[PDB]
RNA sequence: ACGGAAGGGCACCACCAGGAGUGGAGCCUGCGGCUUAAUUUGACUCAACACGGGGAAACUCACCAGGUCCAGACACAAUAAGGAUUGACAGAUUGAGAGCUCUUUCUUGAUUUUGUGGGUGGUGGUGCAUGGCCGUUCUUAGUUGGUGGAGUGAUUUGUCUGCUUAAUUGCGAUAACGAACGAGACCUUAACCUACUAAAUAGUGGUGCUAGCAUUUGCUGGUUAUCCACUUCUUAGAGGGACUAUCGGUUUCAAGCCGAUGGAAGUUUGAGGCAAUAACAGGUCUGUGAUGCCCUUAGACGUUCUGGGCCGCACGCGCGCUACACUGACGGAGCCAGCGAGUCUAACCUUGGCCGAGAGGUCUUGGUAAUCUUGUGAAACUCCGUCGUGCUGGGGAUAGAGCAUUGUAAUUAUUGCUCUUCAACGAGGAAUUCCUAGUAAGCGCAAGUCAUCAGCUUGCGUUGAUUACGUCCCUGCCCUUUGUACACAC
């Protein structure tokens, strides 16, 4: 789906950043709280995220939670060009 | 120092040994106070029906949420006020407290 | 600065929506229920359960990352959250948990009738006074019906099924 | 394009909706919760409402 | 549901969609001299001095100040 | 199972007895049919029809005319930075500055797009494929196992003649014994507590300050910082209390029944909640990101935008509101409740005082609450007068004009206020509903829906009756015996 890469990879060190995501599901909002992109765009990204497979997904009461895996972590350790074991999302 | 104490529950038990801890706390640190005002306790009252679709006969359900509220003013000073207000803290009731 | 009615409900409803997670995420890992204590500047979860460190990951990575996904929704503050775990005695006396495990039996694909003679008796033998359960559906067959296993003796009405019956 | 949600839903019953399954019928305002009765009802006791009478 | 005829004249009318056209950017050819500038960019502050001002009809359109800026030189 | 078969017991969803009524008029609202572009639709005895929490302007919304958008992931191959693709102003276009689309040249550039599968979305179908929930059979008391006993066996006994009970509740009788579920028990609320804990977010009295009349001592009052004391009212907590106590009859003289006294309370104290086994090919896929299978998936049944629509009326049915007038209408006065809800990152409840006939407007105030809205000064009622038995000051559909408010929008008038027009209707036919005590009925009141809209519902209280204490005659229920060519079972 046509996104910036700006936004992409904003949300890619989000998650690098954070280790885990929530977004409610409300389209036509287009500002997720903590990231000034769109609320449909976060929710699409990660869409594609868990089509490949790379992050763990539920609703719960429709604020779909999202969750990150090792191939996820190291794919965007390389994405955005990190050191192994850089800095994950899932310190001690 | 002119506080006023109040708790917010429905764990009636809790809420009263919570009560009897705090005021014996209170009379044998030999503290002023009045009794725990006790107000009307509230029902807040849902009314709708069983039934998730239309048909069927009506019958109507009635739930309840029973709340107790409790306060109190006291004069202290400050260690024993700040020693009272980091101990009683039992879990499900819920506490407010402020001067003034 | 709300008033307490409102004050209450959420937080009945938070304690039901978080409970809705939970017994979601943590269900194949012998869930069976959470505890708030409110505290001045901190809240506390519990998770009564049986597979401990498989709730914690390893350091607890997976309970910290629990605690960030809930923090950032409810907009908490971090640190004002905290979790523990609970290996809970008497794994048989929780019929959430026994539920699940029928579940995740089913899913695999046990027979039923052994797999509910199975659990009875283990719960009846953990030291219940009476156990039941119940199935409905298609069972080997294209049409609704039901089966039913039970031993010892159970009630039905009043303040003691209110209490002390676990469903 | 810009228009693609114009109209208002500033009231109504478009704008409530259930914060459980975003149904817009069964609706229950009443203290702030906003939740279908099917669902309130499946969810009571866990909250602490509960039957007496 | 099989009663629909679109008796709707046919219209799927998908827009132009950035045709592929020749080399852009034309900004002069000067052979033996210093490459000058066509189409005379917007003034905006925004502009970098590669936002060709179109003007289709005696009628400037800016790409960076996407819509606006419209002159008559 | 059934019975126009019997025996016994039962219920105002059943009768007698009576009360108010419905059906008669008008009107609100639902279903049908009819119409229409659509007038989306589900449900059709009890057990569908003010039910879908369904009081639809838009939204909801599922329907109709139509205009868009793609949120078609992922994998394969392809286009391709001499550019994959996105977007565009102004004109045309179009209700529509929807580039939607076109004129046009610009903006952007790996995100896409192209095609192959492949996943999703669906108030699309299937509730007869499902779960779950609910309703109902079924508010009645009934249901089952183990061991023994009878029977080839289906199965039976236990689970009962009798008596009693609201009750398979008990006495007991007994090839049965011992148990369990249901009921009862239990939980909530209503009532009693001058006894304990107490308290300006509830009151009482007294003190002082202070107003009036009387003045004589007093009566009626105002006064949170005037304080003093108390908790009967007020709350809540722990607790007590009635268990049929006693008495008298009646009864194998046992369960138990009747009466009387006392008692706050003597129909399981009242009313509810909880509420078994088995079952429906009940309702619901339109509450559910619960949903199997099918269908659809880009001029989509997805989503969004506009305008209509769900109300359309020749007609039939069901709920309810208004009346058909003196036990009254109208105008004045007195004029007393309770349940309960309320603004925070929003604009709820709003008091005061100013304007306006009024709706309403205004600037202010208090409130996250026993605190302020509110003592909700509700209505009915009662006291006075106007009226006069007159389709009349009954009644107020029907219409017109004007004035405010809610909302982006009021047009098939939202709603409210004012004036004017003032129609059927003279107690309702065949039939039919509910009902035994603060119950009916009358009365209004809050909450739910909700931006605004009650004739709806759920609850609250206010005024408050007559008629029975029985029967199975009708309609149905429970047990037993019997008969049967019945078993998707009269
Ligand atoms: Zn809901
Ligand atoms: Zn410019």
């Amino acid at each position: 789906m046509l996104m910036p890469k700006e936004d992409r990879n904003k949300i890619h060190q989000y998650l690098f950043q954070e280790g885990v995501v929530v977004a409610k599901k409300d389209f036509n909002q287009a500002k997720h709280e903590e990231i000034d992109t769109k609320n449909l765009y976060v929710i699409k990204a990660l869409q594609s995220l868990t089509s490949k497979g790379y992050v763990k997904t539920q609703f719960s009461w429709q604020y779909y939670y999202y969750t990150l895996t090792e191939e996820g972590v190291e794919y965007l350790r390389e994405y955005l060009n990190l050191p192994e074991h850089i800095v994950p999302g899932t310190y001690i | 120092i002119k506080i006023r104490i109040t708790l917010t529950s429905t764990k009636v038990k809790q809420l009263e040994n919570v009560s009897s801890n705090i005021v014996k706390n209170a009379e044998q640190h030999n503290l002023v106070k009045k009794g725990p005002v006790r107000l009307p306790t509230k029902v807040l009252k849902i009314s709708t029906r069983k039934t998730p679709n239309g048909e069927g006969s009506k019958t109507w359900e009635t739930y309840e949420m029973r709340i107790h509220k409790r306060y109190i003013d006291l004069e202290a000073p400050v260690q024993i006020v700040k020693r009272i207000t980091q101990i009683t803290i039992e879990p499900g009731v819920d506490v407010e407290v402020v001067v003034a | 600065l709300i008033s307490k009615k409102r004050k209450l409900v959420a937080d009945g409803v938070f304690y039901a929506e978080l409970n809705e997670f939970f017994t979601r995420e943590l269900a194949e890992e012998g869930y069976s229920g959470v505890e708030v204590r409110v505290t001045p500047t901190k809240t506390e979860v519990i998770i009564r359960a049986t597979r401990t460190q498989d709730v914690l990951g390893e350091n607890g990575r997976r309970i910290n990352e629990l605690t960030l996904l809930v923090q950032k929704r409810f907009k908490y503050a971090p640190g004002t959250i905290v979790l523990y775990a609970e290996r809970v005695q008497d794994r048989g006396l929780s019929a959430v948990a026994q539920a699940e495990s029928m579940k995740f039996k089913l899913l695999n694909g046990l027979a039923i009738r052994r797999a509910a003679y199975g659990v009875v008796r283990y719960v009846m033998e953990s030291g219940a006074k009476g156990c039941e359960v119940v199935v409905s559906g298609k069972l080997r067959a294209a049409r609704a019906k039901a089966m039913k296993f039970a031993d010892g003796f159970l009630i039905h009405s009043g303040q003691p099924v209110n209490d002390f019956i676990d469903t | 394009e810009n228009v693609w949600f114009s109209h208002p839903r500033r009231y109504g019953k478009g704008s409530r909706q259930c914060r459980v399954c975003s149904s817009h019928t069964g609706l229950i305002r009443k203290y702030g919760l906003n939740i279908c009765r099917q669902c309130f009802r499946e969810k009571a006791n866990d909250i602490g409402f509960n039957k007496f009478r | 549901r099989k009663k629909k005829v679109y008796t709707t004249p046919k219209k799927i009318k998908h827009k132009h969609k950035a045709v592929k056209l020749a080399v852009l950017s034309y900004y002069k050819v000067d052979a033996e001299g210093k490459v000058t500038k066509l189409r005379r960019e917007c003034s905006n502050p925004t502009c970098g001095a590669g936002v060709f001002l179109a003007n289709h009809k005696d009628r400037l359109y800016c790409g960076k100040c996407h819509s606006v800026y419209k002159v008559n030189a």
